[PDB]
């Protein structure tokens, strides 16, 4: 079972080598170039932080480039409806299929 | 401690050499009778055209046919000026001053002009 | 206009002895491909100072503008963005400080300073003039000061603007020495160094600014100030 | 190699100019005042360059047909203009400015004979 | 009836920007080798630098025949000036010729001996001042009559440029003026 | 090979007149005499450069100036040379410098 | 995944290199610039808000349902850039402390402030105390993940 | 095309320019094309 | 975060070296380049442009006359132009 930790895990590791690409990127166009190097202009904070947001409020997996369809659904509105049945969600099990 | 420095250039030119001189086949009493030499030697208008109304705004030539006076040969690190005055980052070296001989490696500097 | 193309299940799609399958997508807008450059550049350097979505779309918009005149073509894209920015910054009335763009960008204070009076000329538009109480808010809470003593700045910039004691000067100096005496009169003391490196001015100019406003401390300060540091006891250098 | 160089781009000149003359290496160095480029550049230059260089023809001890594959005759090729049903495959305007003198006057007469200027 | 509330406090001239051509090619290299008063690097500028003691001036001389003079405090010296320039450049021995002389620019200045009001001039000038305390410390005002480029300084002091004769001087400070002194503190 | 410079000093200068009286007498060849100035140029700007540790303050009027292929050009007037162990004045100077 | 796996994915296995095209055409004396970029140390601040102001705050979780904002911390990384040029210098590192990105954080878990505070304490903040917590917060809605 | 073709069209440009052509053509009357890749929206969803 | 200090320190120091020998070669020399050139050719049979103007230190449009002159051109199915100065 596939909790919080082995999901955001792979999500994180996804927005990171991005984002290591968009970093890499950067410093070979700086040295084309040359000397002017800097390295907090280098990183793109959006990268990180609107990746996961990005997933975690669609619904949607991977960065959209690499699919979605293999992991729709895994996130969800908390259902809200009495105090059971936010607990019962919270407590949710699903079982992917055709 | 300077004609020191003179005899310790005497000494690397003369050794630096030696092989140049073995290259033409110069016997070492040239090299030697070299440096002998050397050391006893060592010691309103219209008119867009007419212009001779500013006639001697020039002067004497005359100042640089000469150069009697004392020489100084160095190099520059930075030169700078504001307004009429200058001023002169230098550095090594060469004095020659009334006969005698200075040498420094690094000079700072304010002029006039 | 046309929509993108891509991949291509696995059933055919030449490449024949080659290993491209079908054929690769083509562009569209190269007239406007550094539009959409500028876009990218913009939210990249708004969320280094993490500026609420509306002034991204503000400075959009001014930009749009600036390359829709192409009254200053030629100069540098980044810098053009960048200055669109700044007077973004300023029409939310929020102002930022030069030096806190050139932090963020990669384009120096003296080619944002003209692009900014050259836009204002060319867009036919002004910014209010800046003032001290804009500041105030931003520092204290970097310095992790409680409310009182930024309260105690506000009135002592405010005081000091009022009896005209240091005309001239830039804003940012007299908030500067105004948050450095008020630290200074409180439990939470903060060095030169310290307030300099976040306001980014030199310490060395606030306390010229502090020699120039000493000489009348008591007058300046709120009556609700607690005094934890009396005047008779304030620091001077 | 430079030396060469400057020597055929003087002899493109020497023959716009309308020296058609044969002459010798020996004889452009001379001219050019450049025999102490040494023997064995000299000859290197002489017995290697200029024989593979298809542009100077070699009689006896000598070069001809100077800067390139041409006819000369005074520019006035009227005939070679005409060329019967041939027409001449087709004059470049480029040939005719380095053959002697500049074009212009010669296509402002021949724009009212029967030739044809096209921008290719 | 006087023109201002307290006429003018005349004020003076600073710099003067001229050109001149001298009709000629020159080689700047054989100049700056002869030259006494002057400094050349093709690596650096284009032009050779001399300057003279003469109203004290320098000027900028082209390989294309121009030349330009600044730095002289009137139009008759720069014009004396660039005549003294074209004279060495005969004295070196090339064809110099005093053609096309213009004066191109004049820098004045002036003071009012009290402080004023710079927020509410741009305040009330909105469509010209653009005040930028951060920056440049001063007021920079773009007046459109004689057309002509103010700074103006929290102590009362005044810089104008963009002139091309005095009088534009004297008028673009007759109106501005009565303003600034209506809002002296 | 450097600022050459060093061949109009004295030194420089007394040099080139000894190797003229050698090769009059024809014991070198001017080739081999340029070699001997070419080896004493970078023994004389390494002697400079790593043995000399002296400086020396300077001040004066400005009479003309020359600037021209990376060299320095001026003749001052009125000069006064100081330093800590020695004290110069000399009505007039020429300077030439490089780098 | 804060604890563990998130120090152990930028510890790993990504250091980089990267050296310009320099002697091209010509060069020789010297060994083209090169520069080495290497990740450590992982900083995770409480989750904060900025104001238009640029002023960060304490944000509440219910503040952060009201308004729409996403409940979530900034990242911080240590970072090093080192240069062992290709001969004259082999130090000349310098040390960073980065901003790199906002996480979202999962409620009343050990990162959610929430957390350290007892009955009174989140009555007090207008937070039920009886919530069970454990849903991200996302664009003003409370997100839960399915197992 | 037509332009490319009233213009300097080469060969290879032009087979390349009905393949696209006979594709675009092709997927909008029909977008499922078992051996080919689908047209698609720029959000990623394919197009209809 | 980070810190505002008006240009990038770097940046300055690109400043600092280009305020210190310029590419802004003075070619009232055209000879001497060009036997320098020609002795650039004795060392490889072709060059590229880039590289050309970068051996030459020099501005492109007066040496791109040159190589209009006496020179030739040839795209080796490389995209980029190579050129050779050879007068054959």
């Amino acid at each position: 079972l596939d909790l919080a930790g082995p999901l955001l895990a792979f999500l994180f590791r996804g927005m990171f080598k991005n984002l290591l690409k968009e970093v890499r990127i950067y410093a070979q166009k700086f040295i084309d170039r040359g000397k002017d190097f800097n390295l907090e202009l280098a990183i793109k904070t959006r990268i990180i932080s609107d990746g996961l947001k990005y997933s975690l409020a669609t619904g949607n997996w991977g960065d959209q480039k690499k699919a979605h369809q293999a992991r729709a659904g895994v996130s969800q509105v908390l259902n809200r409806l009495t105090f059971a049945s936010t607990l019962s969600h919270l407590r949710r099990l699903n079982s992917p299929i055709g | 401690t300077v004609p020191k420095l003179y005899r310790s250039v005497i000494e690397d030119v003369i050794n630096d050499v030696r092989d140049i001189f073995l290259d033409d086949g110069v016997d070492e009493q040239v090299l030697m009778e070299l440096k002998t030499l050397w050391e006893n030697k060592l010691m309103g208008q219209v008119e867009e055209e007419p212009l001779n109304s500013e006639d001697d705004v020039s002067d004497e030539e005359g100042q640089e046919l000469f150069d009697t006076e004392n020489v100084v040969v160095c190099q520059y690190d930075k030169i700078h000026r504001s307004k009429n005055k200058w001023k002169f980052h230098l550095k090594d070296g060469i004095m020659n001053l009334n006969g005698r001989d200075y040498i420094f490696s690094k000079a700072i500097g304010d002029a006039e002009w | 206009l046309s929509t993108m193309i891509g991949k291509g299940t696995g059933a055919a799609s030449f490449d024949e002895f080659g290993n491209s399958k079908y054929q690769n997508r083509r562009t569209m807008s190269s007239s406007d491909r550094a539009m959409m450059n500028a876009f990218k550049e913009i939210t990249t350097m708004a969320d280094r100072i993490n500026l609420p979505r509306n002034i991204v779309d503000r400075t959009n918009n001014l930009f749009k503008q600036v390359y829709e005149q192409k009254s200053l073509k030629g100069r540098a894209n980044d810098a053009i963005a960048s200055a669109c920015l700044y007077i973004a910054c300023r029409q939310e009335g929020v102002p930022r400080t030069f030096k806190e763009i050139c932090a963020v960008s990669r384009i120096s204070k003296k080619e944002i300073g003209r692009c900014f009076k050259l836009i204002l000329k060319a867009l036919e538009t002004s910014v209010d003039l800046i003032t001290t109480g804009d500041f105030m808010s931003r520092f204290c809470s970097n310095l992790c000061l409680p409310k009182q003593v930024q309260m105690a700045a506000t009135h002592i910039a405010r005081k000091a603007v009022e009896l005209d004691l240091v005309p001239g000067r830039s804003p940012i100096s007299v908030a500067a020495a105004a948050i450095y005496m008020a630290s200074q009169a409180s439990a939470e003391k903060r060095t030169q160094k310290e307030i300099g490196d976040i306001a980014g001015v030199a310490d060395v100019t606030i306390r010229q600014s502090y020699r120039l406003i000493y000489p009348r401390a008591p007058d300046l300060f709120p009556t609700d100030f607690k005094f934890d540091t009396p005047v008779d006891k304030l620091p001077q250098l | 190699f430079g030396v060469l160089a400057k020597i055929v781009n003087y002899m493109k000149t020497r023959h716009q100019r309308g020296d058609t003359h044969p002459l010798t290496l020996d004889e452009i160095l001379d001219e050019t005042q450049h025999l102490d480029i040494g023997l064995k550049q000299k000859q290197w230059l002489m017995t290697e360059a200029l024989v593979n260089n298809p542009k100077i023809e070699v009689i006896d001890g000598k070069y001809a047909f100077k800067p390139k594959y041409n006819v000369r005759d005074k520019k006035a090729l009227l005939r070679l203009l005409d060329q019967h049903d041939q027409r001449g495959l087709g004059g470049i305007l480029l040939e005719d400015i380095e053959e002697a003198l500049p074009n212009s006057q010669k296509a402002v007469k021949a724009l009212g004979d029967q030739i044809l200027f096209v921008n290719r | 009836t006087p023109a201002s509330e307290s006429s003018g406090i005349v004020p003076q001239l600073q710099n003067i920007v001229s050109t001149v051509n001298l009709g000629c090619k020159l080689d700047l290299k054989t100049i700056a080798l002869r030259a006494r008063n002057a400094e050349y690097n093709p690596k650096r500028f284009a032009a050779v630098i001399m300057r003279i003691r003469e109203p004290r001036t320098t000027a900028l001389i082209f390989s294309s025949g121009k030349m330009v003079c600044t730095g002289a405090k009137s139009e008759e010296q720069s014009r004396l000036a660039a005549r003294k320039y074209a004279r060495v450049v005969q004295k070196l021995g090339f064809p110099a010729k005093f053609l096309d002389f213009k004066i191109q620019n004049m820098v004045g200045s002036c003071d009012v001996k009290f402080p004023i009001r710079l927020e509410g001039l741009v305040l009330t000038h909105q469509q010209f001042s653009s005040y930028e305390p951060e920056l440049f410390p001063g007021l920079i005002y773009r007046m459109i009559k004689p057309r002509i480029v103010l700074l103006i300084f929290v102590s009362g002091k005044v810089v104008l440029t963009g002139a091309k004769v005095r009088a534009e001087i004297y008028e673009a400070f007759e109106n501005i003026y009565p303003i600034l002194k209506g809002f002296r503190k | 090979m450097a600022y050459q410079l060093y061949r109009n000093t004295t030194l420089g200068n007394s040099l080139q007149e000894s190797l003229d009286e050698l090769i009059q007498s024809q014991q070198i060849t001017p080739q081999l005499a340029l070699q001997v100035l070419l080896q004493f140029d970078k023994a004389i700007n390494a002697a400079l450069a790593q043995r000399v540790r002296n400086r020396v303050n300077f001040r004066g009027s400005l009479n003309t100036y020359r600037f021209c292929d990376n060299v320095w050009t001026f003749v001052l007037n009125d000069v006064e040379f100081r330093e800590v162990t020695e004290l110069i004045k000399v009505d007039k100077v020429k300077i030439v410098a490089c780098d | 995944f804060i604890q563990m796996s998130v120090q152990r994915i930028v510890e790993d296995a990504p250091p980089i290199d990267l050296q310009a095209e320099a002697q091209h055409a010509s060069g020789e004396v010297e060994e083209p610039p090169r520069y080495l970029l290497k990740f450590e140390q992982i900083y995770l601040s409480k989750p904060t808000h900025w104001e238009r102001d640029g002023a960060p705050s304490p944000m509440m979780p219910n503040e952060a349902r009201l308004r729409n904002l996403t409940y979530s911390a900034p990242l911080y990384v240590d970072i090093t850039k080192t240069v062992i040029k290709e001969g004259e210098e082999q130090l000349q590192t310098q040390h960073q402390k980065t901003f790199i990105g906002k996480i979202p954080i999962m409620l009343r878990s050990t990162y959610c402030l929430l957390n350290g505070l007892t009955d009174r304490d989140l009555c007090e903040l207008n937070e039920c105390p009886l919530d069970p917590g454990g849903y991200f917060i996302i664009n003003g809605s409370e997100k839960v993940l399915i197992a | 095309l037509r332009r490319n073709e009233q213009n300097g069209a080469a060969a290879h440009v032009i087979a390349e320019d009905v393949k696209l052509l006979q594709f675009h053509v092709a997927t909008m009357v029909d977008n499922e094309l078992p051996g080919l890749p689908r047209a698609m929206q720029k959000s990623g969803r394919p197009l209809k | 975060t980070n810190y505002k200090p008006v240009a990038n320190h770097q940046y300055n120091i690109e400043y600092e070296r280009k305020k210190k020998e310029d590419g802004k070669r003075a070619r009232a020399d055209k000879q001497h380049v060009l036997d320098m050139l020609f002795s650039a050719f004795e060392k490889h049979q072709y060059y590229n442009l880039k590289d050309l103007v970068d051996i030459t230190k020099q501005p492109v449009v007066y040496l791109k006359e040159i190589l209009k002159e006496i020179g030739v051109q040839n795209v080796k199915g490389i995209h980029k132009n190579t050129w050779e100065l050879k007068p054959e």
